[PDB]
């Protein structure tokens, strides 16, 4: 767990998440998917404490899937982000808090708009045009401040994302073994296989 | 690791002639890193306005909590809560968490719909009420705001004049604090009209 | 922060 | 780096129209033990200065020796040692203030709070404080330890600012000092009833009063106080 | 420490110890320096009263101070070793701090500075 | 935040002007570029006193060099005087980041990064300070060797602006310098108060901010 | 600075009006005199939220007790309920109170500390300025004070705190509880710290502040 | 400085009147002699809060004892003190002397140090200032003393304790427990200081 | 363990005009919650039309001022009674402060006077010698209260020209000695109200080509 | 437990004989009364190593003083002790009582606590066991006592100090300093315990 | 500073040293040469504390170059390694030790043999067929134990070295930005430009 | 702290 | 405090 | 530990 990025463009949300899983002085895995589909049009990437990350992601996934079956209806990204924030807001004052930071990329089918939410382990929610967790932000935010435009296409968003990964691969101390990229739009969630 | 100065932010509230003003910056950061420049810290429950500074998770949580409580209040009482009453509800709710408190510096502002009297109040994180005629300050630049308000403020200002005073108090205080600024919002509140203005300030 | 004559 | 062992408590002082008054109790405390009862903490230097010292008594006795040596050294090759080139309170103070700050700067302080009270050659009242940190300040009223908290408030009711000094007589000023010493005996747990008082007047010179006692104390009301709340007997 | 001022002025304004040091140089074997258009050549005399010498191991008259600078001398052989050693140390010290080898002028100025210091230092000739 | 990068047309040097005492913004008008001589610049990051004192001291040592050697000091020799100085104080708690930027005949345009833990690196690009990462993000993604003097000056300015915005402990104004074979040239003090809005409007960037 | 002084036919309590937030004055005119019952009043020092919360809670339970027993509440009841509450929390509730009042038993004056210890006296002082105040009380107090003498002594004891203690300042609040009479709460009894006229008006020319957006906010349903 | 002394006619409790916060005297006229029953009193030393809370609970227990089983013994009172002091030894700072008059058992003194142990003695001394009068009290104490002799013994003893202990001072309060009833005595500095 | 430092509170304020400069400071000296003196000056005439204040730990402040005054005396002896320029004084004080880099003077230093062109100058120092010339500087306990007010009223920060759509800034101009003393008195009355370590008295030293004038004003004593 | 008492004919030094390592008695027959000159002795309390090292240096100083300037005063001896104790206060644990007989000044007693301060007194008590006899010694001490009265005073005093202090015990050693000369006395448990 | 490797083959010593210089969350440089030529046939690579590494390397370089000029002779790799070890052995008991680990690769012209010495900051010298400093060893030693043969050519040594770098690039957490490779043989020191 | 003869 | 981009 | 009445 280290690098998770998110870019909201005109008609989609793009999440990029590092593939490296490192324990001590060994990269145990270089093909790790640090994301769970919460619903057909909502995707959550995650990063933080080992074990906590997946345990939290799957717990949220189960709760949203339960809601979907009960109401035969998909919760809005805004609704899911608010649910996730409250779970983390409860967690931080628990005996052992979830040390997990998440990005929630969703496409609201009622509004026909992409939505990106950045939530830290304290339960600090913000809606953003672009978001990052950990040391990634210290490079990508300034870069996106410069190159990002609100009316960009998915393809322009992927080129803008390539520019972020290149910068991180140049200046980041740790080898994060590239990123898995996923797009969330009106047609649901799909993975870019060649990045 | 000081909860009250991780995210940063400021709120200031002033009284005028038959009016009140409440203003806040828009910055949310993680220490040195600025994250959001749209994070508003002022909420309203009917005609009662609440500004909250401190830990952003607790700001969001308390907003949702007071919306919850004021909605039930209104259903049972069949009327909107008044600033004097809301102030007591905030104090009650904060002191309920006396030995595990919300890391916040809330500020109540509004006009009593019955008496028409302008009202402002401030709180510490465990619910001690700080009632004031003149002004209330809160946040990481509270020292700066105290200095600006104490020198710039004069009683019985007109809404248009009060706007200039509170705006200049916030802006110049925010520019001397690293964790405050990145935009600002000012609410001018009259008996039955409320104007909201976004200030242009330096984005560093 | 707290308020404290 | 030190820790004080045998300690002296409050030294209190104030200016009046013609001079200065300074007082200090005759106790050498050993923590909570009131071990030594014949300790003089007011040390006259010539006939125009009195140095009142609180804090560590071993360091006080060191400062006594320095001041005693200062008088000897000033007399050397000095025909006017008892006239124009006699030691002034300002000279004695600045010397101590230099030493106190040099010792704090070597992280080996003299664990004391000192008040130099005297009258200059031109008749001007001298009253200045210096402590283990080398911090110096002057005021119409000065006090150390508990004296700062309890004596100053009482002495400032008499001389609240500079303009009140010519209006304050030696009778009024002494009365305020003696009253302050009684209050400190009531409320300071490391104070004694026995104390010394010194007056340096520009006309009548140095008057050094020993073996004074706190008197006219109020204790009678104690008999009426029963229990800590409910108890009637 | 031995403090005696050995190098001192005389009535006529001469430092005899410095002038007597020149007599020691005048006694020494001849050394010549000639610089051409693209080279310098250092020629040195070796007195022929010493046969049965081992020319492999006998200290050479010309000494390398660095890879680019050489020093020949006339006078006391033992004295020359102390100047050469100091010069070689200064040559490495210059490379270490300036990240550049000494100029010939700089190395000369240093050696000349050492020689001067021994003309107004106590206890030394 | 301070950067210095080498390119076709010499060296660009850009610094912010903010001074902090924790979260207290103490100054917005601090000079973080020291003009050692007409061909040498020194950038200052870390302890204000440590940087300011030892880089003015460095200027004195560089002056003594050209008096003794009748020749301007090399960038290498100048940087190494400062690095050898701070190394003597290693562990004492000095806080200094500096880039010694200048031109000489033998070296050409040269940049040396020197910090208080004794590190001395020659390099083409450096960003130093609390907001170095924000400057790197913009500089690296737009940097080419074949930049024009006009585009290089702007990128340096834009990179500081990027850090001034995101980094809470950077801002005030941008100080620009251009170092050529003919020496350093000052390219003005640019207040972020006006520069941010001017850049936002003209460039169309900073869409995260409420326009 | 808070004090309590007993007199002929009752008891008087007084307090300064400074509220601090480190070295900063948060409230220049805060009310430290609290009503537990109509004729039982409480001066509070220490943690501001704790003194208000503990005084309101016991005041609530005293009212319910007074209704239950059909009797006017007693000072010893407020004293006992406060000290048992504070003791249970082992000093973590930082309330230092001077409790005074009149009841069918007579006039009473007590102090309570955060750890739950109580003291009885004719004159008491608590807070950062208690030593400045106690110096005045020890100097000027006597047995058989009148009402007007006790108010003077109490306000003089607070003034000593206001001037000499940095923790205390601004105004002097007083409450007089006399037997057979209604308790009179004298809010801002003395105001010896009025802000002098400012040298200049800092009223800005209208349009000085740069604005990006305006919008009407909907407060109505 | 507190003590309780048995004598011919019953028992006398003695105490100083000083309460301290560091070196500041919070109360110079404190009453450390407190009634838990008509003729069972205690001397309080240590925490003012702890000793008050304990004495209040004991007074409650002995009042409830009296309602059901009639007048409790001094030993019974000491047992209730011990039970509280022993079972809550980790959270209490209380050095209590229990003294009472029975008609059968006459004057009895029980001392309860920090640990919560019980010690029945002819006389007991406790508090910070007791250390200075162990030598004096041991040499001067006699069994079956008269009232006047016991009052002089306590007065002289506490006089020395007060003289040497900075933590002790003010007035000397005394409570006389005999068949005659309960008598309160007080002795002011001007008298006891010059003994 | 022995702590060689202490906080004597107080606050100081330096403003520079066109042909003058003021250095103001409250006269209150404190330790913890006690007042030591209501009138203990900490703004000094050091000679050569230089006024100096070293606010924070009084013992270190007095030592520094004492050493600088001595530095001015020896500057005259060693350089033929030459006048020490404010810029030369500032650099000298940097070396005094940095000389104790590893056992600092716990003081915020401000000096005021006239530059070599006769224009008002204010220099401000951190505890270890970093200095900067400014039009405006507040130092000490209430610096955080006063400084943003000075930014607004002296340098006209965040103030735009009415009706210019926040496009034209309020133009910078020098203030009259009368207008500057108004800002100083209002700064100190505001700081006195909201800071417990500030009050008792205000002492202002005004520096013109004619010399060093003093003005004293009462502050609230609570 | 150590003390020195001036009387009509001169001065008497008194001490117990107990040396401890924690609760173990390393020496039960210690001599804490040590000669620094013919008729200038000291009582040693605190560190055995520190007090021995100091007394050895003082004895050296006074021997060298005597060689040059003749017999030193008791005040001079106390000054040399003070100088060592004061200047090395950070590295010493030494509570010393200096007692000597002059023909002019008669019996003199100087006490030097931990700090290195000097206090000239009619009598002095020091050591852990002194705390228990402050009350007793203050009440029973008279000026110009006889030899037999002073011996009884010291014997009774140290008897109580030993009885209450676990750090004090063994025999009571005494040294009598008069014009007559130097007399050593010893008193065994069987005598002093049952006083 | 992180990765320095050394492989001694039949006729040469090969040193590989990482190019990354990292401070905090920034790779400041990706072309750093972590080696100094001590003499024409002796090369020293180094890794450890920032500043110390270069300061130590250049200090050794200066001393060896001084020796070369003085004696007009090249010191043996064994002699240079012994000199370097002694400097580090002195250093470790200094006020502030050099925290520098070094490999010394040299070709002994008298023996016509390549020699690799591994010396840690404590002054712990070992001659090895292959060596590494830091976490590198934990991967490369086991790998070389398997694949290394003593009679290998320089080309075989470079292929064996490529196998080490590939393994480190796969399993090491940090991005060390490849290696600069240098060969030390009978013909002196040369750098492999394409690795 | 608390109140504590 | 001392000042520290 | 050391030896220490
Ligand atoms: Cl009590
Ligand atoms: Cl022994
Ligand atoms: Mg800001
Ligand atoms: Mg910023
Ligand atoms: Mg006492
Ligand atoms: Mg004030």
């Amino acid at each position: 767990m280290d690098i998770i990025l998110g870019i909201r463009v005109q008609d989609s949300v793009i999440l990029a998440s590092s593939k490296a899983v490192t324990r001590g002085i060994s990269v145990l895995k270089d093909s790790d998917d640090k994301t769970r589909q919460l619903s057909p049009h909502t995707l959550m990437s995650f990063a933080g404490e080992a074990g906590d990350t997946v345990q939290f992601a799957e717990y949220i996934q189960a709760n949203i899937q339960l809601y979907s079956i009960r109401e035969d209806y998909e919760l809005s990204p805004q609704a899911v982000s608010s649910f996730v924030r409250q779970e983390l807001a409860k967690s931080i004052r628990s005996r052992r808090p979830y040390q997990v930071n998440v990005l929630i990329g969703g496409y609201d089918k009622k509004k026909n708009k992409p939505e990106l939410y950045q939530i830290d382990y304290l339960g600090t929610k913000v809606e953003l045009p672009y978001g990052a967790h950990g040391y990634s932000g210290f490079y990508t935010f300034s870069l996106l401040d410069h190159h990002y435009r609100p009316d960009m296409t998915t393809e322009e968003g992927l080129d803008l994302l390539k520019l972020c990964v290149q910068e991180l691969e140049k200046r980041m101390p740790m080898d994060f073994k590239g990123v898995i990229v996923k797009i969330v739009d009106k047609d649901g969630i799909r993975q870019v296989d060649d990045f | 690791s000081d909860p009250s100065s991780i995210n940063g932010g400021i709120v200031v509230a002033m009284t005028g002639k038959d009016c009140v003003a409440i203003a806040c910056d828009l910055r949310l950061g993680s220490q040195s890193l600025g994250v959001s420049n749209k994070f508003e810290k002022i909420f309203h429950y009917g005609h009662v306005f609440l500004g909250i500074t401190g830990l952003a998770t607790d700001v969001t949580t308390l907003n949702e909590m007071f919306r919850y409580k004021t909605n039930l209040y209104k259903l049972k009482e069949e009327r909107a809560i008044e600033p004097e009453t809301f102030t007591q509800l905030v104090s009650s709710s904060l002191y309920e968490r006396r030995f595990g408190p919300y890391f916040v510096g809330p500020v109540v502002a509004g006009i009593n719909s019955k008496s028409g009297k302008p009202f402002i109040a401030g709180f510490d994180l465990i619910g001690c009420i700080d009632e004031a005629k003149d002004f209330i300050v809160s946040g990481t630049a509270s020292d700066q705001l105290f200095g600006m308000c104490e020198s710039l403020y004069e009683p019985n200002l007109e809404p248009e004049d009060l706007f200039e005073t509170i705006s200049q108090a916030l802006l110049n205080a925010a520019d001397r604090d690293a964790l405050s600024g990145w935009g600002a919002v000012v609410y001018i509140i009259k008996k039955d009209e409320v104007v909201k203005r976004y200030l242009k300030m330096r984005q560093d | 922060x707290f308020l404290f004559x | 780096t030190q820790q004080p062992i045998v300690t002296g408590t409050s030294v209190i002082s104030m200016k009046y129209d013609n001079g200065v008054i300074i007082a200090a109790d005759n106790l050498g405390s050993y923590g909570s033990l009131l071990r030594f009862n014949g300790v003089e903490r007011l040390i006259p230097v010539g006939d125009n200065t009195v140095v009142g010292i609180s804090g560590d008594i071993s360091d006080m006795q060191h400062i006594e020796r320095l001041l005693k040596d200062l008088v000897t050294e000033n007399a050397y090759d000095n025909p006017l040692a008892d006239a124009e080139e006699a030691l002034e309170p300002s000279y004695i103070f600045e010397y101590l203030a230099t030493v106190m700050y040099q010792r704090r700067s070597k992280m080996n302080p003299l664990w004391n709070a000192i008040i130099v009270a005297g009258v200059q050659s031109n008749g001007d009242q001298f009253l200045r404080y210096v402590n283990l940190l080398g911090v110096t300040y002057s005021s119409p009223t000065l006090a150390t330890g508990f004296g700062a908290h309890m004596a100053n408030p009482l002495l400032r009711k008499v001389v609240d600012r500079e303009s009140d000094i010519p209006k304050t007589t030696v009778q009024v000023a002494e009365e305020a000092i003696v009253n302050a010493m009684r209050v400190l005996y009531y409320r300071d747990a490391r104070s004694s009833r026995n104390f010394s008082l010194a007056i340096i007047d520009k006309n009548t010179g140095l008057t050094f009063k020993k073996n004074l006692q706190v008197e006219n104390m109020k204790w009678d009301f104690a008999k009426d106080i029963k229990g800590y709340g409910t108890q009637k007997i | 420490g031995y403090d005696r001022a050995l190098s001192i002025f005389s009535p006529d304004g001469h430092i005899f110890q410095v002038e007597y040091a020149l007599e020691a140089v005048k006694r020494g074997t001849c050394a010549v320096g000639v610089k051409g258009k693209n080279c310098v050549v250092l020629g040195c005399e070796r007195r022929s009263t010493l046969k049965l010498q081992d020319t492999r191991i006998t200290p050479s008259k010309v000494s390398k101070i660095d890879s680019h600078v050489v020093l020949s001398f006339s006078g006391l052989n033992a004295d020359s070793r102390i100047l050469i050693e100091k010069a070689r140390v200064e040559a490495q010290s210059h490379r270490l701090t300036l990240e550049d080898p000494v100029t010939v002028e700089y190395l000369t100025r240093y050696v000349a500075g050492v020689q001067q210091r021994y003309t107004q230092s106590g206890g030394v000739r | 935040t301070m950067l210095a990068f080498r390119f076709q047309g010499g060296i660009i040097v850009a610094v912010d002007s903010r001074a902090t005492a924790g979260n207290w913004v103490a100054s917005q008008t601090v000079k973080k570029v020291i003009e050692i001589n007409p061909f040498l610049l020194g950038t200052m990051a870390g302890g204000a006193a440590d940087c300011q004192f030892w880089e003015t001291w460095l200027g004195s040592q560089c002056r003594l060099h050209e008096l003794r050697e009748k020749e301007r000091i090399s960038v290498a020799a100048a940087s190494k005087i400062l690095s050898n100085l701070v190394y003597q104080y290693k562990g004492a708690g000095l806080s200094m980041g500096t880039m010694i930027c200048g031109y000489t005949r033998k070296e050409g345009p040269t940049i040396y990064y020197v910090d208080s833990d004794g590190t001395r690196l020659k390099g083409d690009i450096f960003c130093v300070g609390s907001g170095q990462t924000f400057a790197y993000g913009v500089l690296d993604s737009n940097y080419k060797w074949d930049l024009s003097v006009e585009d290089a000056l702007y990128l340096g300015k834009r990179s500081i602006l990027a850090a001034a915005h995101r980094d809470a402990y950077s801002g005030g104004s941008v100080n620009l310098y251009h170092v050529t074979e003919d020496g350093w040239i000052y390219h003005g003090n640019h207040d972020v108060g006006e520069l941010f809005w001017k850049v936002k409007e003209e460039e169309g960037s900073f869409n995260n901010v409420i326009g | 600075t808070i004090v309590g002084v007993k007199f002929n036919n009752g008891v008087v309590i007084a307090a300064d009006t400074r509220s601090t937030q480190g070295p900063i004055v948060a409230d220049k005119n805060c009310a430290k005199l609290h009503r537990i019952s109509p004729k039982i009043w409480c001066a509070g020092a220490g943690t501001a939220a704790d003194t208000e919360a503990v005084t309101q809670l016991i005041g609530s339970n005293i009212e319910l007790h007074s209704l239950y027993t059909s009797r006017e509440p007693r000072v010893v009841s407020a004293l006992q309920m406060l000290k048992q509450h504070l003791f249970k929390y082992q000093g973590h509730i930082g309330a230092y109170l001077i409790v005074a009042g009149v009841d069918p038993t007579g006039s009473h004056l007590f102090s309570i500390h955060a750890h739950g210890s109580t003291d009885v006296g004719y004159y008491l002082s608590l807070g950062s300025g208690s030593l400045a105040a106690m110096a005045v009380l020890e100097s000027h107090w006597k047995q058989d004070l009148t009402k007007e003498e006790a108010i003077k002594l109490a306000s003089d004891a607070i003034q000593a705190g206001i001037w000499n203690d940095l923790g205390s300042g601004s105004n002097v609040d007083v409450c007089v509880m006399e037997i057979g009479k209604d308790a009179e709460y004298l809010r801002n009894y003395l105001t010896p710290n009025v802000r002098e006229e400012k040298q200049k008006s800092y009223k800005f020319p209208r349009g000085t502040t740069a604005v990006l957006k305006e919008s009407i906010v909907n407060i109505c349903d | 400085s507190i003590m309780a002394v048995t004598f011919k006619d019953g028992v006398i409790l003695g105490a100083d009147s000083r309460t301290t916060t560091g070196a500041y005297i919070a109360n110079r006229v404190t009453d450390k002699l407190t009634r838990v029953h008509d003729k069972i009193w205690c001397c309080r030393s240590g925490s003012a809060a702890d000793t008050q809370a304990i004495a209040d609970i004991v007074q409650y227990h002995l009042e409830l004892y009296t309602s059901q089983y009639g007048t409790p013994s001094t030993e019974t009172a000491a047992s209730v003190f011990k039970e509280l002091c022993y079972e809550n030894k980790d959270n209490l700072t209380a050095g209590i002397i229990v003294a009472g008059y029975d008609d059968k058992n006459k004057g009895e003194v029980y001392t309860i140090p920090l640990g919560g142990s019980v010690h029945k003695l002819p006389y007991a001394i406790a508090g910070s200032g007791s250390t200075f009068i162990y030598g004096y009290c041991d040499k001067n104490f006699r069994e079956n003393m008269s009232k006047e002799e016991t009052v002089d013994f306590i007065k002289h003893s506490l006089s020395q304790a007060i003289k040497w202990d900075g933590s002790s001072g003010g007035v000397i309060r005394m409570v006389v427990l005999t068949a005659a009833g309960v008598e309160r005595l007080i002795f002011y500095p001007d008298e006891y200081e010059q003994l | 363990q022995f702590n060689p430092y202490g906080d004597n509170g107080g606050t100081i304020l330096g403003i520079a005009g066109e042909d003058f400069a003021v250095l103001a400071g409250d006269t209150r000296n404190i330790t913890d919650y006690s007042i030591n003196s209501r009138y203990e000056p900490k703004v000094f005439d050091c000679g050569d039309n230089i006024v100096m204040s070293a606010n924070g730990f009084a013992a270190d402040g007095d030592a520094l001022v004492k050493r600088f005054k001595n530095s001015v005396k020896w500057y005259h002896f060693d350089h033929n009674d030459k006048k020490l320029s404010i810029n030369s004084a500032a650099r000298n004080i940097q070396h005094l402060l940095y000389g104790k880099r590893f056992f600092p003077y716990y003081v915020h230093t401000i000096i005021a006077g006239l530059d070599e062109d006769g224009k008002g100058a204010v220099y401000s120092f951190d505890p270890v010698g970093s200095y900067e010339r400014e039009q405006c500087r507040a130092g000490g306990a209430a610096a955080s209260l006063i400084m943003p007010f000075l930014d607004n009223q002296v340098n006209f920060k965040n103030q735009y020209e009415p009706g210019t759509n926040g496009k034209v800034k309020k133009p910078l101009k020098y203030l009259s000695v009368e207008e500057v003393i108004k800002l100083v008195r209002d700064s100190f009355t505001s700081a006195t109200e909201r800071h417990i370590q500030v009050g008792d008295g205000l002492e202002i030293l005004i520096v013109t080509k004619d010399g060093v004038r003093k003005e004293f004003y009462e502050l609230k004593r609570d």
